[PDB]
């Protein structure tokens, strides 16, 4: 339809599963650290 | 039935005595995918110029597809051989025809078509979806080009395009109808004369999850489309992708069957009349595809609800699709494939597409056997592989103010 | 073939391996009943039988992979079905239960028929060319073939009328089952043992077909928002179907989308010969901006006339192709396309849209 | 809540057998007379629990005359409860006017819902 | 009287001591510009002047007790005002600033004009009789007098068009000030010293009046919901205004609502002779249920013809009464009612409503 | 909030006098340059407090092209504030493009409101 802006630089170098796996690992780690802190409190 | 003529061009025909009308067409690959931004739309313009020639009683039409182009001469059965010669001439004199042509009228017509696809909301939505999904590669370009680039095309660019792409190794003569294949092959052999050349390398393309929003608040509806990286013609999951799409099928709110359609999404979306219409599709290119849905929502306050429910139903693909849904999807896909291959024009187009892009065309019986073999576990494996927690590409045109940001829809792809 | 009811059965092999079965109610179309009844009847056909409800028949049909629709045409009411070859015994039986013992429940009338019929009417009339064609039929064939093809609130219809139209029609003489990709013997057996065997041979108290009564020289104007459209309509006897198919294909026809035709050189212009049992209408239409249409219709009129007999003869093969393309299972066509000259002087005219811009009939 | 399909199933289970019919039906009429809703102008089907999608559909698919009569009877019952007074015997709803007008529509609604549930679990 | 601009002034005493002042823009009606411009212009008249805004002029007028309206007629655009005799110097001045230097601001075109014009059009067309009359004018006087009387979205109009139609119109030769109950000398002085003195004598680049071009024998049909209506229209020369006023009053006219007349004996029937500068239209209409109207229009047709010349002569005095009633301040009427016979054979016909029931012109 | 009519009254009171003009106007340009809104793509009239009936009417009565240009400039400003970046000097709104496009409509709205208030207290 029209030309998109070039995201070449913005793109990640990870594979489809790698980036998703790392994001979910970080979110889960945040969730469980919050769980540990809330349990302690 | 196949015959490789002299010059190495291949004539592929699917002749059937029950055919109402016959068709034969020369397709030389290299659609918009072979173009670049500056010279985009040149393939469509060249095919239009070729198909605008004298028809000699046949029906010449251009194809102008994403990855391949061709001229098709539909004609009654007994006249087919004549049509054969016609297209042969049209392609043996392609450079001469283009040289003697005043492109002003043809460029006006092509720009009119380009505006047409920029006005029909579904055409605009899917064109933008393909452009954003494959952004940065030639596959993102329109089939018919943009209204800005078309006016910048000239005869010399078309001649370069023909010389590069209209070659024996990169062309095929497809045919269908009721006729003797040998007669058509002999008629074309004596008349087809096209330059030698190697098959042009098909440009790469990689799916990039993105979102494009052409929000026009003046429109009456919200035309959105959400998809994921699908299956190209090569992939063995081609028919499996079609089955996965058909599990959700089509829907039109005002259709009589609307209250009775099998798909669960359809029953979900009448409770508050979330969406006016939608249709799930698996568009397949040579090596990549787009699997998703298009939808038109009348109520501007329910775009989010529709996207939420549709992506939840996609989540259901990898977990809870029952044997009933898989059986229905298999039957519906088989019926749709048979429907697409009834018109001899459609059969010619499919023969050309398959022979150019995958090299071999699976007969309809082979496709039925391959679809019948699909089990529910196969569909769920495909859903895990290609749908579950995978990047999506989004497009929207009007009243999409309710269409929430990318993260909400994307995160809808992995919640239970 | 025929059964004691005189229900004609025709079957012939198909190309795509789909048994594209179809039932053609000869004179249950928009021409027979009062304006718009046939549309509502079509919308009732596949909903609720005496054997399977809508939610059961639709679910089973989708499971069986078939598609089914009911389209209204001025001559006949068509029930199209499309399914894999193994599925014939089901759909045919269902089709029987559609022609006979259709429930016509008021809740389906007020929920699924009137809403759907009104939605489809509004969607179709939004296209100025379609509404222009409807007006052209209205003014060319004052009654019968000129009845509006779709239901309009201007002529209220009550469920009793629709039900009495389902009966008093649908009789054995009045229906023809036509199939593509089904053995005629097997189809005949199924039809004989289906509900089709119970229909009356002839309707006792209706189906008194009226004469066509073609009327020429009239004109009409229908103001509309958005796109405008100007149409020219030549009524034609059935025996002249050949002369105009050649003319249409000679100048450009909707069936054959292709540039390089004289009528395609002007934006939005097209032609089409609507063919019916006892009459036909050759329509040359132009659509788009009112200013463009104003000159486009005059150019199209000048193109239809003054078409060289040599080009008209050359267009015979294109006309044959167009006729073959139109000859779907639902609408069988048998027209011998002769290159004979076809006059245009007897045209009706219709204008839709910016009536302050569109030309009048006296301006051609 | 009990579905009208099941209520009618049980009622026809009883009515078919002469002994249970003879024992119950007199008791059924006696119970319906002692219920006291007829003294407020209400037919039995007016008492049905409207607040359910099946029942809402059933009312939404009533004819015009029955719908308006139901509206008026419900309004009269509300007014009578409001003013703590009952209709005289001559104005009360007689046993023969308690004609079970809404039951067929509810049964159709439940038939549709049951077919949908069955086919979703085909 | 007149001023150097050639603005005609007419003034005559009134019964009810109200100065029913009125301005008649001779040819700024619905006939002059493109369809619907005059309606929008009439809606712009009293809003924003170069002297007083809408919210100021309306408030002042209401304090003064006067009323003001702008009505569009196919011949002229009428700006009526009505006020106590003490109030002439104000309103006349305002009227000047209305014809000259009316602002035409876009925010009024989008907030007060287009919404109001659309609402008025929808309200008027909801009446099947008025829709039928508009169609009758359209098909009888194809252009000019047949232009739709009200703005319709089918013919989009932009503010620039209305502004350029105010200019190039409203000229001195093109406006006629008429008052009832105001001294002609005082009114002449006020007009001379008002903004009317600054109008050009004639429009330099517009107001090229076209011939009437009356067309007969036509017909039309306009499907509509609710009430139906069948109308019959005789185009008449101005010199025949006397014959038909006597005919209408003989059978029953809208201006004289009375039973005992032949046309009043059938439900919903009426007649009226619309009178214009260069042509007129005698309309016999019937309205109501479609089945009732079907027979009513035929009865009315049979009544209009076959009216005894003795009864026609008896109706001369009633026709004179009707003419006197119609001759308001805005629409001066000068018709000599003669009993001469008036033919009907040249009738146009228009049907609205349930087109399946209403008869065609061939059934009269 | 100060009615725009009063702001323009004060501005013309200052501008009319050559001494006050020569003093303020240089400071006016310097202040609008230091304000920093132009580097974010905003014209002056984009900053105006929209949440008022008079201002809301003025926006509602803008031409289509001005309305869309304003929408895009506001969206660009939001994106810039979101990403914590400013437009390059070549892309920033130049002083000549800060053209006071919305003031006429605001003044018309103020005039209408003031006339209504004056007549309501006639």
């Amino acid at each position: 339809n029209y030309q998109q802006p070039d995201y070449s630089s913005y793109l990640n170098n990870k594979s489809g599963q790698g980036s998703r796996n790392f994001t979910y690992f970080m979110v889960g780690s945040m969730g469980l650290l919050s769980a540990a802190g809330a349990k302690s409190t | 039935k196949y015959t490789t003529l002299s010059n190495g061009v291949t004539v592929a025909t699917e002749t059937n005595p029950a055919a109402k009308t016959s068709s034969v067409g020369l397709f030389f690959g290299a659609g918009s995918r072979s173009e670049h931004s500056h010279s985009n739309g040149i393939s469509a313009l060249t095919t239009n110029v070729l198909a605008s020639q004298s028809a000699k009683g046949s029906l010449l039409t251009a194809k102008n597809d994403r990855e391949f182009n061709g001229i098709i001469a539909q004609t009654t059965n007994d006249n087919i051989t004549e049509a054969g010669k016609l297209i042969a001439s049209i392609a043996s004199n392609a450079v001469d025809i283009v040289e003697k042509t005043d492109l002003t009228k043809h460029k006006q017509y092509l720009s009119a078509q380009a505006s047409a696809v920029e006005a029909d909301p579904k055409s605009k939505v899917l064109s933008h979806l393909y452009s954003s999904a494959f952004q940065g590669y030639s596959l993102a370009l329109p089939t018919l080009g943009t209204t800005e680039s078309v006016e910048n095309l000239e005869n010399q660019d078309s001649l370069r395009h023909l010389a590069k792409h209209l070659v024996n190794n990169n062309t095929v003569i497809a045919a269908s109808g009721n006729f003797d294949h040998d007669k058509l092959a002999d008629a074309i052999e004596a008349n087809l004369k096209i330059a030698e050349g190697v098959k042009p390398e098909i440009k790469p393309a990689s799916f990039l999850g993105s979102e494009v929003r052409m929000r026009d608040d003046t429109l009456p509806k919200a035309y959105i489309s959400i998809a994921v990286h699908g299956e190209g013609l090569n992939s063995p999951n081609y028919y499996l992708a079609k089955v996965a799409a058909a599990i959700y099928g089509d829907f039109y709110l005002h259709s009589t069957i609307a209250k009775f359609t099998s798909p669960k999404l359809a029953s979900i979306v009448q409770e508050y009349n979330i969406v006016e219409s939608y249709n799930h599709y698996s568009k397949s290119f040579s090596d990549t595809g787009i699997w998703g849905y298009y939808a038109e929502i009348a109520d501007k306050f329910t775009v989010d609800d529709f996207t939420h429910f549709s992506l939840k139903e996609w989540n259901r693909l990898s977990i809870s699709i029952s044997e009933a849904e898989v059986a229905r999807a298999k039957a519906q896909v088989k019926t749709a494939l048979a429907k697409e291959l009834a018109n001899s024009f459609a059969v010619t187009s499919d023969i050309a597409e398959k022979v150019l892009l995958v090299g071999h065309r699976q007969s309809l019986r082979e496709a039925f056997e391959k679809i019948d073999a699909i089990k529910v576990n196969d569909v769920k494996e495909w859903g895990k592989s290609k749908v579950w927690d995978r990047d999506i590409v989004i497009s929207g045109t009007g009243l999409i103010e309710d269409l929430l940001d990318y993260n909400r829809n994307r995160n809808e792809m992995a919640m239970m | 073939s025929s059964i004691p009811n005189s229900v004609k059965i025709a079957a012939k092999e198909s190309a795509t391996d789909l048994t594209k079965l179809s039932v053609i109610i000869n004179n249950a179309g928009s021409k027979t009943g009062k304006s718009g009844v046939s549309h509502l009847l079509s919308k009732f056909t596949f909903l609720n039988n005496g054997a399977k409800s809508a939610l059961r028949f639709t679910r089973e049909s989708e499971l069986l992979g078939g598609t089914f629709e009911s389209k209204v045409t001025r001559d006949a009411l068509i029930l199209n079905t499309t399914f894999l070859k193994q599925d014939l015994p089901y759909y045919v039986e269902a089709l029987g239960n559609v022609v006979s013992n259709t429930q016509f429940a008021p809740h389906e009338f007020n929920e699924i028929v009137l809403p759907t019929a009104n939605a489809e009417t509004k969607l179709a009339n939004a296209n100025p060319a379609f509404k222009g064609v409807e007006k052209l039929h209205e003014i060319t064939f004052r009654r019968g073939l000129g009845n509006p093809l779709f239901y309009n609130e201007s002529t209220p219809i009550k469920l009793e009328e629709v039900a009495q139209f389902s009966k008093e029609q649908f009789s054995g003489e009045n229906i023809s089952i036509v199939a593509e990709g089904a053995n005629e013997e097997d189809l005949t057996k199924f039809v004989s043992e289906s509900a089709f065997c119970y229909l009356p041979s002839s309707s006792s108290n209706g189906a008194k077909a009226l004469p066509t009564n073609t009327f020429t020289g009239q004109e009409a104007r229908v103001p509309s928002s958005g796109a405008s459209s100007a149409l020219i309509g030549i009524p034609v006897k059935p025996a002249d179907f050949g002369k105009y198919e050649v003319l249409s294909a000679a100048i450009g026809t909707s069936t054959l989308p292709s540039t390089s035709t004289p009528l395609a050189q002007i934006p939005g212009a097209t032609s089409h010969l609507y063919k019916y049992q006892d009459a036909g209408l050759f329509v040359i239409s132009v659509s788009g901006e009112a200013s463009q249409v104003a000159q486009g219709i005059k150019q199209a009129k000048s193109v239809a006339e003054s078409v060289s007999s040599s080009a008209l003869s050359e267009a015979v093969k294109a006309a044959e192709l167009s006729v073959a393309l139109q000859s779907t299972v639902d609408s069988p066509l048998n027209v011998k396309v002769v290159a004979e000259e076809a006059p245009i002087s007897k045209f009706n005219y219709v204008a839709v849209g910016d009536l302050d811009v569109l030309p009048y009939a006296d301006e051609l | 809540v009990q579905s009208m399909t099941s209520v009618v199933k049980a009622a026809n289970f009883i009515l078919a057998r002469p002994t249970l019919s003879k024992i119950i039906t007199p008791l059924a009429q006696k119970f319906t007379a002692y219920a006291g809703y007829r003294e407020m102008g209400l037919k039995f089907n007016d008492l049905l629990l409207e607040e359910t999608p099946i029942m809402q559909t059933a009312i939404k698919r009533l004819p015009s005359e029955l719908n308006y009569s139901r509206n008026f009877r419900i309004l009269t019952a509300h007014q009578l409860a409001l003013s703590h007074q009952l209709l005289p015997a001559e104005k009360a709803v007689k046993p023969e006017e308690d004609d079970n007008y809404l039951i067929p529509y509810i049964l159709e609604a439940e038939k549709e819902a049951f077919e949908k549930a069955e086919l979703d679990n085909i």
